[PDB]
């Protein structure tokens, strides 16, 4: 009876151990998201990605962060109670077909996004699964980061973390090729996969196989060596019968783009990952010097 | 590197917030700081049964001194407590957690497997899902980053020291884990190379061999008496070749402060 207050109005979407539907309090007049979490059918009790998910969002409140409102725990059932956002990324490219999405559109969004991600890893929180399907937008010209059932809370230095994370149109060469340690910098090479579909409107790396996307990564970068990126001829999964592919031209790789826009994106898909740029210092390139923030036409 | 700095700040601030209550023990009816040292001995026994990591069994004794700052517990329930805490620390912290029915197995069936699932919603909601703590071992390797060269016996000891700590309520609930880090990192270093506590540490976190000198003359106390203690599985884990046997170590008479 926790959840007299609510009336539900329709569904959403489908999820991990969640189902979700769109709301609304009949006191205040608020809209919000609700995900369900059943525990009946869990001989295990309360399943590690909610116990994760929760104690790690009450600890981050940021413009750019989805907020999470309240918690109820009533019966044989969890409830999550989120704010409510219009769309997601991937479906408002999809309308967008015909007439593309405006230049100074895409720099608001890539400037608020990057503000987010550096709030995450100043405060030991690794994110893994970035993609168009989990970043959502409303009508007054704002962008949040979203589902955090995949995140976890890291140390100085970090130790061996669980292998293989990220969708695999998104995910670093260094998880690719086995690498015993991972950080921050395998966050920062998803944004850049993303910055690339918004200007050409088609994914950048689409495998098949954990193969098939090496391959294709090397025929774009070119094959790497012990010049670009030391230690790599040592790793697990390297071998020498790799193909070896030249490096390309930069403006052939997203051709539209100016100057400027060329430099950010080739710091973001450096290969070594120390040497990769980070949120923090990518907030002052020059490509942000003349950013505002414009509002979307949705419907 | 990029985000130390921010991240060492942080966590400054959130062990304040989630720091136990000094004087608990003394408003508790029924248990003892004696039977807390022989829960915590068995904690450690099942850490070294399952193989799990170092920083699980630091956060499960954070769990359990909270839980009692508030609850009132008889001394035959303490026990489900206790196993409660290091299930929910090993869903947050460890790759393959162990199953229910294996933390169920462990207290040779004195609990069932509906009463170990109910007191995990009991300290869920007692501690209002507030999970993330900072333990001794975070501040530890941080610290370790100071040294010239590196040294894999003053790593390995320091450990063992933080780690004996956890076993005796007084005194050591009175001092933050920021605190007791600095403590076993300077013993370990002066036991090891006759060494001291190094001025890049002074300038990153403003403590000096002055404002650490209370919680060493406790530290240096506990590690002459060792081997008399009632409680010895620390000592027994310590003696292997993956910890570098530093347990067999002999302690320095005296420190000269
Ligand atoms: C993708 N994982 C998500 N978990 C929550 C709770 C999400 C959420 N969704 C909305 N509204 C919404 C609107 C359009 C489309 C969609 S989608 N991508 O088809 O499910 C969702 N609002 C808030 C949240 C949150 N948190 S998404």
């Amino acid at each position: 009876g926790s959840m007299e207050n609510f009336q539900k109005v329709e569904k959403i979407g489908e999820g991990t151990y969640g189902v979700v539907y769109k709301a609304r309090n009949k006191l205040t007049g608020e809209v919000v998201a609700l995900k369900k979490i059943r525990l009946d059918t869990e001989t295990e009790g309360v399943p590690s990605t909610a116990i994760r998910e929760i104690s790690l969002l009450k600890e981050l409140n940021h413009p750019n962060i989805v907020k999470l409102l309240d918690v109820i725990h009533t019966e044989n059932k969890l409830y999550l109670v989120f704010e409510f956002l219009h769309q997601d990324l991937k479906k408002f490219m999809d309308a967008s077909a015909l007439t593309g999405i405006p230049l100074p559109l895409i720099k608001s969004y890539l400037f608020q996004l990057l503000q987010g991600l550096a709030f995450c890893h100043s405060h030991r929180v690794l994110h893994r699964d970035l993609k168009p399907q989990n970043l959502l937008i409303n009508t007054e010209g704002a962008i949040k980061l979203a589902d955090f059932g995949l995140a976890r809370a890291f140390g100085v230095p970090v130790r061996t973390y669980t292998h293989e994370v990220v969708t695999l149109w998104y995910r670093a060469p260094e998880i690719l090729l086995g690498c015993k340690y991972y950080s921050t910098a395998v966050d920062i090479w998803s944004l850049g996969c993303i910055f690339a579909e918004m200007v050409t409107r088609r994914a950048l790396f689409p495998g098949d196989s954990e193969i098939d996307q090496l391959f294709r990564i090397f025929r774009t970068l070119g094959t790497p060596d012990e010049v670009v990126w030391p230690g790599v001829t040592s790793m697990p999964d390297y071998k020498p019968s790799f193909p070896k592919w030249a490096r390309q031209d930069f403006s052939k790789v997203v051709p539209p783009l100016d100057e400027d826009g060329r430099s950010l994106l080739s710091q973001m898909l450096h290969y070594d990952p120390n040497k990769r740029i980070s949120a923090k210092a990518a907030l002052a390139h020059p490509f942000f010097q003349d950013v505002t923030k414009p509002v979307p036409h949705l419907r | 590197p990029d985000y130390h700095e921010d991240i060492h700040t942080y966590l400054r601030e959130m062990e304040v917030k989630c720091k136990p209550k000094v004087g608990y023990m003394k408003k508790q009816p029924d248990i003892t700081n004696s039977m807390r040292a022989i829960l915590v001995d068995w904690l450690v026994e099942v850490g070294e049964e399952y193989k799990l990591q170092n920083e699980t069994l630091h956060l499960a004794v954070n769990y359990i001194d909270r839980f009692l700052s508030s609850m009132s517990v008889l001394r035959g329930k303490l026990q489900l407590v206790g196993t409660a805490a290091m299930l929910l620390a090993s869903k947050f912290e460890e790759i393959y957690p162990p199953e229910v029915a294996e933390f169920v197995y462990i207290t040779d069936d004195t609990y069932t497997k509906k009463q170990v699932l109910r007191m995990e919603h009991l300290v869920l909601k007692v501690l209002t899902f507030d999970l993330a703590a900072p333990t001794v071992n975070q501040f530890l390797t941080q610290y370790f980053l100071h040294q010239q060269p590196a040294n894999c016996k003053v790593e390995s000891l320091a450990m063992f020291l933080g780690e004996l700590s956890l076993i005796d309520a007084d005194p050591y609930l009175k001092y933050l884990p920021s605190v007791i880090a600095g403590a076993a990192f300077h013993l370990a270093l002066y036991t090891v190379t006759g060494q001291s506590w190094p001025e890049s540490l002074i300038r990153k976190t403003g403590y000096t061999l002055e404002s650490l000198k209370p919680c060493l003359m406790d530290l240096h106390q506990t590690y002459l008496k060792a081997p008399q203690h009632a409680q010895q599985s620390i000592r027994e884990k310590y003696k292997n070749s993956k910890y570098h046997g530093v347990s067999l170590l002999n302690p320095p008479e005296t420190l000269n402060l």
